[PDB]
């Protein structure tokens, strides 16, 4: 009452209070940036030079995956499709039209076309996709159900944790080698029981070693 | 007084489980 | 300052090499010489480009081994 009103003793309270909220709600602002689709860039269209619909090419002309990325169950690196590949149906297909003026532009000039990636590595992760592909694990795991994606996006951001939970359990995504097709195929309601089976078959290490550092970073 | 008391008791539990959200059912 | 990472862009082939697995190191038999002498070595490329020389164990004066300046080569 000396040099204070009568309300300060109820507004310090809430002050104490309202600093406190605002504390919490700093950190879940942090947290929210760091874990968003936009930060990440997952769920985002990344658009590319050439235009190029999977959805077409997939799921109404149907062309096999191995038709495009040839190297992916034999090295670590799924190849990205020379423009051969494209000229051998586009010399005659859809010929003489501006959608298809860049990949016109390479073959004729030794130029490549500068596609956008969309999954993305920091370059210490060393991933394979042989071992991947020939231990049962499918695309649709992973990249999504791209055979309908006429702008390719990241399903999901590629975290540690998220690889470490296929890594110490890997009953739960497994598929019996009807990876390369089958992006129609989806877990059987049984997956734990088959799981478990596929597991002990094809020999996956337990989770041990597939926790280790050197597995990925080197 | 008892109603301020549970009134910073729902606070912490509305916190906690914005917070257990985002690290945890979010990605 | 944003999205964690730029946009990184990839650039293939135009055509591709004939019995080149694009992520498959391969390796390829030469010679090194020191003072005129040959040396048989085999060198890794990675994407058409040498990185690392080892010995070739067919070749004598090289039986799986190396001298530094092939190494440095
Ligand atoms: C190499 C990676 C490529 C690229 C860059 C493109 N294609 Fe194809 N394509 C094929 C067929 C039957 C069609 C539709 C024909 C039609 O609509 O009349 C297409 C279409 C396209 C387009 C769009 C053209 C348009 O809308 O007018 C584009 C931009 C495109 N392609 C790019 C057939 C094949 C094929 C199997 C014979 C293969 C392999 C490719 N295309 C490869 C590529
Ligand atoms: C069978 C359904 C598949 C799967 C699972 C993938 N592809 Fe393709 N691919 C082709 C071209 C020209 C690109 C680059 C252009 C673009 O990304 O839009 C790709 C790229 C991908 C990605 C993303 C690459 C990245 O850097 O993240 C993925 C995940 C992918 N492919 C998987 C060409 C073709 C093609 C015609 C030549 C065919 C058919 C397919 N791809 C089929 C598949
Ligand atoms: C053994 C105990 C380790 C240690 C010490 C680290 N890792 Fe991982 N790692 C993996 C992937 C796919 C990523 C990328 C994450 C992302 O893009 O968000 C990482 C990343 C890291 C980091 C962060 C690096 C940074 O922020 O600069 C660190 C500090 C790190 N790793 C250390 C993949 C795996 C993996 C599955 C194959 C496993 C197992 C490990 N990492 C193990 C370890
Ligand atoms: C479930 C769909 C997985 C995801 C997500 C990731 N990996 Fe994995 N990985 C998976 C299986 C079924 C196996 C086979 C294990 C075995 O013992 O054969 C692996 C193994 C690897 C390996 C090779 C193992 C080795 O001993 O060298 C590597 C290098 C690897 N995994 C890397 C890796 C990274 C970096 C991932 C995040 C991008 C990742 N894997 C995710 C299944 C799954
Ligand atoms: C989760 C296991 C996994 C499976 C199985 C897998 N992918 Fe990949 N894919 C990834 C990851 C992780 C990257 C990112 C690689 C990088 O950033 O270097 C990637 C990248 C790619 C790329 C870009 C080129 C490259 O080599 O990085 C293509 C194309 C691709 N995937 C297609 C495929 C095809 C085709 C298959 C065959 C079914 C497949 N993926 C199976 C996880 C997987």
């Amino acid at each position: 009452a000396q040099i204070f009103p009568r309300n300060a003793n109820l507004l310090s309270r809430l002050s104490i209070f309202a600093l406190v909220l605002l504390v919490v709600e700093g950190i879940l602002i942090l947290g929210v940036y760091f874990r968003s689709n936009y930060f990440r860039q997952v769920n985002v269209a990344i658009e590319q030079p050439v235009a190029f619909s999977h959805q077409l090419h997939v799921n109404v002309v149907g062309i096999d995956c191995r038709y495009c990325h040839t190297s992916v169950d034999q090295s670590y690196f799924a190849n990205i499709p020379a423009t051969e590949t494209c000229m051998t149906c586009h010399s005659q297909i859809k010929t003489y039209s501006p959608l298809l003026e860049k990949v016109r532009e390479s073959y004729a000039t030794g130029k490549p076309i500068e596609w956008v990636k969309v999954y993305d590595l920091p370059n210490f992760v060393y991933f394979n996709h042989s071992i991947h592909v020939n231990k049962g694990i499918g695309c649709s795991t992973c990249h999504g159900q791209v055979n309908n994606m006429p702008v390719v996006w990241q399903q999901q951001a590629l975290y540690m944790g998220w690889c470490l939970n296929c890594h110490r359990n890997p009953e739960l995504y497994v598929r019996p080698r009807e990876e390369v097709y089958n992006m129609d195929y989806v877990p059987p309601s049984n997956q734990l029981e088959i799981g478990r089976q596929l597991v002990a078959e094809y020999g996956i290490m337990p989770p041990d070693q597939l926790t280790n550092c050197y597995v990925c970073h080197r | 007084v008892k109603p301020v008391f549970l009134a910073v008791t729902l606070t912490g539990m509305v916190a906690f489980l914005l917070m257990v959200w985002l690290f945890a059912f979010y990605w | 300052a944003c999205t964690y990472q730029p946009r990184q862009y990839i650039a293939p082939f135009d055509r591709q090499p004939e019995g080149r697995v694009p992520g498959i190191p391969q390796y390829f038999a030469s010679t090194l010489t020191l003072g005129g002498y040959g040396t048989g070595v085999l060198v890794r490329s990675n994407e058409g480009r040498p990185t690392k020389v080892e010995g070739n164990p067919r070749h004598p004066a090289s039986l799986g081994g190396t001298d530094l300046f092939a190494q440095a080569e």
